[PDB]
């Protein structure tokens, strides 16, 4: 009913009429919690970028983040800090590069931790999550470069320095199991498991191909690390499960997240963050709508959420917006983020229902990834 | 009632037999004439003030009493900021613990004890029957009593309207009875855009209902020794002037050399300046806060010396923060500056502007 | 949204350009990248100098002088722009200008410009305005 | 206007339009917009070496041509005609199709940061 | 009628038929030339921005620079190079600040001269073009200082490097007269000339008081170097003019760009860059529009041209944008560029009849600042 | 007439008796049955060729002569790069002028001079017949006149669909009749997007005609010497090959250590590699290139010696702005360019594919 900003004009009145002093200062973001949401906009390949720091409840901005050139975010999934792996340069876009990992406070925002790495090592690409990422434990950085060749950059957030890269398969994508321990999907088709020391040749295992040449895999799996389930599209809206869980990777049987009657009348998968994973409710959220087979980058305004054990549909939402990328709030009754780079703004939806709550406008140039904790 | 008491510490405020040698009254040092400061020229000029013996001379300026029974009880705030008392470095809590001190105190006053300012009290007809009258017969016979009570007169006195009246130009056109002159507005202006108003205003927002112009909060702004009433005081050349560590009960390192934010009320009139008079001019008062944020050589000077100002006499806590504003007061603002201090001035100290 | 009709302060909602304290407002209301009214968002630095104005306060009738202080060492947020100019001056008139980026005073050094604060430092009074 | 879900729809008459027909796998910008040409970087910027292809048909001859990227590097992104099409793109796994990639490798200076895209054929579709 | 984006197709289309190679490779800008126009983008105070170099005739971007926050752009009259004065930090808008100068070759826009300025001594304002500005001989370059106090700073472009910080006293603005000489604008209502040897306080003397403590003199007055004409409207559309084309400040009759009549109907100028003036047409042109007092920064939809001598009104436009800033060619029949902040393009008049020729959109996020050579 | 004077080059192609001791013809070197290159051993393996003398070894490798006629005439293009010509360094402007090379070097074919060529021509009734109708009557009789229609006959016998029949299964698959393997597709497509079509593409963009995979440029890859082949060549230890600066009339010391960027038609049949033969196996030749793209150890060793690929022969003037790419070639993408590589043999080589595969 009452906007914030209408409840601020209130209470700062009801404060001028009372004689009511207080300091001006800084502010600390309220304690990070389920309802926290993290949008990171990209802004279209721009050199400086900005992460929103956002209070989905409330539908409130509660900080924000600079960073450089298609800065990598991650969070720390008990709320401890928050990350992100960042490039900038001496002259704005031109000169010396410095690539960097901060580490922040999570209530002042202030970076704890400012690590260099070394030989500008990491990879230039739109924002996919799962480029960069953290071990469990939160100890370990772990960021993917591809020049001159597939490899994995290690970085201790805990001794703030950057330790060694890793050359690894032709492979891409970092999803960590272990502190010393993680997978990427590789050009054949298969899964490498690597598993790394602080020196040392890394232990490198394939799975079996689990799908063919021309099935493809889209580049934003939604992974649960507290799950260890990975749930990878496919272009068609075919889902890979694979269950990453017992340390070894063990293919779930595969769902179709459209009907064969949707398919056959063009309903596809297309964004940015197709997909999304509710842990505690082991459901599935994708992004779908019609459109033509290599449309599979543009907005969708309709999520179906189907079980991820079964594949049966719960709902298929009509999300009203262009809606880019999704992910949800990991606590019980869960919020449905439905974030538009057209619009630039994240919609806040009820996931149960699909109703739109809320939404939390000007996030940037072309905002396009959502990020939260899962602190449950 | 609140009428009789004040109306007995105004005969007290002005008795000399509260000093040993019946030589000196409260108003000897503050002298109403003077916005309650000390008119009398010293060993170190004005800038500290002669007791009852003729000879001793304080370490520290006699500070206006207008106004003072504007400044909170001593107390720490909830951000761990000291704020209020009385004395430069807040060592009295209130105006009623203050009040005794100097009659007791070997550098003024001198009385001996709280037993022969009670003889005193008994020597005067009128006083035996103003202080019986509101604390009940007998009370000058007992020191203890005798004492609190003429603590209590003065303390009742000091918050009439009579030492704030806010009748000060400054009181006016906050009224919207007269409006600052260009040169004043000016001033207003900068004073409260640029950092004196960190310090020098009652409220980090919104509007004070009786403005003084001090937040009551104690900073060290960094100020050198005033060699000539250090020397005066015979303190000794060694000697530190700690601010409010020296309050008992405060232990806390950070609180060395810091002081009492003063009222600027009257500050036109009650030169010189800081807790050591070391500046006489009022202007001179304004350039220090150059030293801080200006590049230019004259910065570094004490105009009224030529000489530079002198390392601070207690090197730590600066509050630096507030005083490095990056932005420097030239000629122009300063004088901005000293135009709108002197709207300050109470009504009846507007002749002494001159 | 007539952006050349005379300025209507309304004291209903503090992150609209239209609300009373923000009559000489430049940049970005900070309560919309996660300050408030009176107070900068987390990381930002807050500025000790201010360009200040007297600003009409709808309800009470009243007028107060603003002093604005800038949140700094951020990039601009982006949220809640608004440029008002009541009875703002050229910059050789710096006290009331408000082009002028006023981080000084901010910890850090801090001089990017992230989103201004609107606290009332006192009634009165200006001849110009 | 115009679906951004409806099959893409080449043109042979404008290159700054996003449907021009060279631009079926292009992201970012297009070159021709900053200064560049369609086949040239704009002053200031260095010319990568690397590129992802696409074969994107000719409305104008009825051939598809092999198109092969080259991005323009070492300058913040234009801002000007911005465009995202995706005909044949493949995911990162497949990096010679895939074109979210900031595909600046060999520029001079080792510039890096993304300015614009140019649309040069390599050669026939097979 | 053909646009740029056409004329392009057509030809690469003819170079595929006729199976011509040619190289990719980077373009060298054409020639800078009077029609040569560019526009910076503050970007509403973002830390990082750009310059538009744009072909005037063609409306063609032709170019871009990157800068950093809120720079100061230059451009040598002779077309010889062009510069700014920029500002950025370590971490984007956090950190270690460098102030420097660049040059910039103008056809290949390669930087020639990159000069550290020390102690970070620019002034961080809203874009003034006089607050940074080149001597006549293009060897120098000054800047405004403001803190701790108003100063300028003396930049030898020749010797790349930066020379010292010259005291002045409460004034604003830097209008070069020689390659040791600049006019200020004082608080106290007089322009100050300061002559700088190589050594110690330059010499600075005062002119008259030339306006009341009330007439409020606007940011971007209009200074041609080649005439000595100092254009500077104040707030109602009246206008001051200073000759000091003799070494010395005379003082032209002050003349009235609206009407009696008009401002008592609420005519005033309004923007950012209210005023062009053309040198060789001595013509003054102002951004005016129906406003309340105290809107002076916002949009205006007419320009008034009058004759500098006399006064005389010459036309009126209507631009039929929201116009925050002009300019205009110094060349014969120049076209008067018309940049919307709102709208992000430069509008390009003929400043003749006024109507509109062509136009260049997506000049950033909040463009602001027109700056053209004067080459004739 | 085009039949005519190309069936007499035919014949002075295979004819020994353009040899001093008559051991040696243009096939002997240039042997049809192996893509126009020496099969030969020497002293230094295939890498160099051994002349009419029985001991005189050469300092490069014998090149193919397919596709040798799609090369443009030597010239420098506005660029100011030098494009075109015949031999490693340019220094023939084309194939008439190299032509009668080979036959008066006392390296090769060893003639003493353009008489005794003459005298040979006139000694064979055939030429007799075959030279005076092209060319008149009593033009063996001439030794300049002689000398020069050889040529002319040899570098038209060069142009004949024969030696640049396009009929590989690139060649194929590029018609629509038939489709690449995938690993070939792959390979083509690493091909036109790696560095590789930097100078191994006729064009810079559009689409080649008649494409033979060079450029026709001259480029210092920065080989090292091949020992063994510059010791049978007798040229010195202290011996540098300048390549392009060699041919006279070049003076820039910028074109020192630069070679004609060669066809690659037929390169999986025309082993070794490179101007010196220094390199034995096909993908050897591909892996050099991750010597300046690689961060690996293993990118800076020779896989057919174990031991580093050696200090350029000519350590300037490299192509470095080509050759650093930013990318290295791993193992899939270097058996994909191998397969894609192959898919250039000509129609009746694709049975010399078996030894190679
Ligand atoms: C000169 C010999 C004095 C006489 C007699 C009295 N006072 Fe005083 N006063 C004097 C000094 C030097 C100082 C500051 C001393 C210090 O250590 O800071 C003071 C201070 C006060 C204050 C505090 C005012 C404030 O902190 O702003 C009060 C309330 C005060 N004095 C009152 C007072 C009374 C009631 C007196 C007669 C009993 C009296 N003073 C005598 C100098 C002298
Ligand atoms: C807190 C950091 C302050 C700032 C900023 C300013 N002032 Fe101040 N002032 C302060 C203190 C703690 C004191 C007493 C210091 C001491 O140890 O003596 C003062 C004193 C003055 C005075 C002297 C008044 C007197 O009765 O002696 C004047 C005239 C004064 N201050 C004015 C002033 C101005 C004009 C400022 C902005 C330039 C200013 N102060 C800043 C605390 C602080
Ligand atoms: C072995 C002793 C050879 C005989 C007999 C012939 N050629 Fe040759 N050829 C040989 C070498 C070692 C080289 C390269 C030498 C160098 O300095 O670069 C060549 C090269 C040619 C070329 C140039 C091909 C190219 O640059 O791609 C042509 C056209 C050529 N050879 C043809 C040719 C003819 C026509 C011959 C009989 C007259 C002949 N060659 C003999 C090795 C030997
Ligand atoms: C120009 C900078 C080049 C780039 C990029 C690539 N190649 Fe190249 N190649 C080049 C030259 C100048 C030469 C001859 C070098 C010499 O001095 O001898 C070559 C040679 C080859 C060969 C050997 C062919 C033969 O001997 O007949 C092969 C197989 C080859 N090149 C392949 C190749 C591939 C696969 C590339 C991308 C990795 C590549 N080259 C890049 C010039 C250049
Ligand atoms: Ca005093
Ligand atoms: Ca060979
Ligand atoms: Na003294
Ligand atoms: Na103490
Ligand atoms: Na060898
Ligand atoms: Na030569």
């Amino acid at each position: 009913q009452e906007t914030q900003g209408q409840a601020a004009a209130r209470a700062a009145a009801a404060d001028l009429a009372a004689g009511q002093d207080d300091e001006p200062r800084i502010l600390e973001a309220p304690a990070p919690d389920a309802r926290r949401v993290y949008v990171n906009d990209p802004a279209h390949f721009a050199a400086v970028t900005q992460q929103f720091v956002i209070d989905g409840e409330a539908g409130r901005v509660i900080g924000m983040i600079d960073g450089g050139f298609l800065p990598n975010p991650v969070v720390a999934d008990d709320g401890s800090f928050i990350a992100h792996a960042s490039t900038v340069f001496s002259r704005i876009a031109r000169g010396e590069r410095t690539d960097y990992v901060e580490v922040f406070d999570p209530v002042t925002l202030l970076p704890t931790a400012d690590i260099e790495l070394p030989d500008a090592p990491r990879f230039l690409v739109g924002t996919y999550p799962w480029m960069t990422s953290l071990t469990p434990d939160g100890k370990t950085l772990l960021f993917y470069q591809f020049s001159p060749a597939p490899a994995v950059g290690v970085v201790d957030l805990e001794g703030k320095a950057f330790k060694r890269m890793l050359d690894v398969p032709d492979c891409y994508h970092i999803f960590p199991t272990a502190p010393d321990t993680f997978f990427m999907h590789c050009r054949d088709g298969s899964l490498a498991k690597v598993a790394f020391g602080t020196e040392g040749t890394p232990e490198i295992t394939h799975t079996e191909v689990f799908h063919p040449e021309d099935e493809f895999l889209i580049n934003h799996p939604a992974y649960s690390q507290k799950a260890g389930r990975l749930v990878w599209p496919t272009y068609t809206g075919k889902i890979h499960q694979i269950d990453l869980s017992s340390g070894d990777a063990k293919f779930l049987p595969a769902v179709e997240a459209l009907t064969e009657a949707e398919r056959a009348d063009g309903w596809r998968p297309g964004g940015w963050q197709q997909v999304a994973y509710h842990r505690a409710l082991d459901r599935i959220y994708l992004l779908v709508d019609q459109r033509d087979e290599w449309r599979h980058k543009t907005a969708s305004r309709f999520v179906v959420v189907l079980d991820a054990k079964t594949g049966e549909r719960l709902a298929k939402f009509e999300m009203g917006h262009e809606i880019d990328s999704i992910n949800v709030s990991q606590d019980e009754k869960p919020l449905l983020y439905a974030l538009s780079t057209g619009d630039k703004t994240l919609y806040i939806h009820d996931a149960e229902s699909g109703e739109e709550l809320r939404s939390v406008n000007q996030l940037g140039h072309g905002p396009q990834v959502i990020t939260t904790a899962d602190m449950g | 009632a609140d009428d009789a008491l004040a109306a007995l510490g105004a005969q007290l405020f002005v008795d000399p037999a509260l000093s040993r040698n019946a030589t000196q009254s409260c108003a000897t040092c503050h002298d109403p004439a003077r916005a309650f400061t000390d008119p009398r020229e010293g060993k170190a000029g004005l800038a500290v003030s002669v007791g009852d013996d003729g000879q001793s001379h304080g370490d520290r300026n006699t500070p206006t009493l207008g106004y003072a029974a504007l400044v909170p009880a001593f107390h720490r705030d909830a951000n761990g900021k000291y704020k209020g008392g009385q004395f430069w470095d807040g060592r009295a809590d209130d105006l009623k613990q203050q009040a005794g001190q100097p009659m007791l105190n070997p550098v003024e006053m001198a009385m001996p004890d709280r037993a022969a300012v009670a003889a005193r009290l008994r020597d005067d007809p009128a006083y035996r029957t103003g202080f019986e009258a509101l604390f009940g017969k007998g009370v000058l016979d007992d020191p203890e009593r005798a004492f609190d009570a003429a603590a209590e007169a003065l303390a009742a006195y000091q918050a009439t309207g009579e030492f704030s009246p806010f009748d000060s130009k400054y009181d006016r056109v906050m009224r919207g009875e007269e409006k600052f002159t260009p040169l004043e507005e000016f001033g207003y202006t900068v004073f409260i855009t640029w950092n004196c108003r960190l310090c020098h205003m009652q409220r980090k927002q919104g509007v004070a209902e009786r403005e003084t112009f001090t937040n009551f909060e104690y900073h060290n702004i960094g100020l050198p020794v005033n060699e000539t009433a250090r020397e005066a005081s015979g303190l000794g050349a060694d000697h530190v002037d700690h601010g409010l560590l020296a309050r008992p009960g405060i232990e806390d390192p950070a609180q060395s050399g810091r002081f009492k934010v003063p009222s600027l009320r009257n500050v036109a009139v009650t030169g010189p300046y800081m807790h050591n008079g070391v500046f006489t001019d009022l202007r001179t008062a304004i350039l220090f806060y150059n030293k801080y944020t200006s590049r230019r050589p004259e910065a570094k000077i004490n105009p009224e010396t030529g000489a530079p100002w002198g390392e601070p006499e207690v090197a730590r806590n600066l509050s630096l923060a507030e005083l490095q504003s990056g932005l420097m007061l030239d000629d122009g603002r300063v004088d901005a500056l000293v135009a709108f201090l002197e709207t300050l001035t109470d009504r009846r100290y507007e002749p002494l502007l001159e | 949204t007539d952006p050349r009709a005379k300025w209507v302060p309304q004291d209903n909602d503090i992150q609209a350009c239209d609300y009373w304290r923000h009559c000489s407002i430049d940049g970005n209301i900070c309560d919309c990248s996660g300050g408030s009214l009176t107070n900068c968002p987390p990381g930002t630095k807050l500025a000790t100098a201010s360009w200040v104005a007297s600003c009409y306060n709808p309800t009470d009738g009243q007028s107060y002088l603003i002093a604005y202080r800038d949140c700094c060492g951020y990039n601009v947020s982006g949220r809640c722009p608004c440029l008002n100019t009541e009875g703002e001056l050229p910059v050789y008139r710096p006290e009331f200008a408000n082009d002028i980026i006023w981080c000084f005073g901010a910890e850090d050094d801090a001089m990017t410009y992230h989103c201004t604060i609107s606290p009332i430092v006192g009634k009165a009074s200006h001849h110009h305005h």
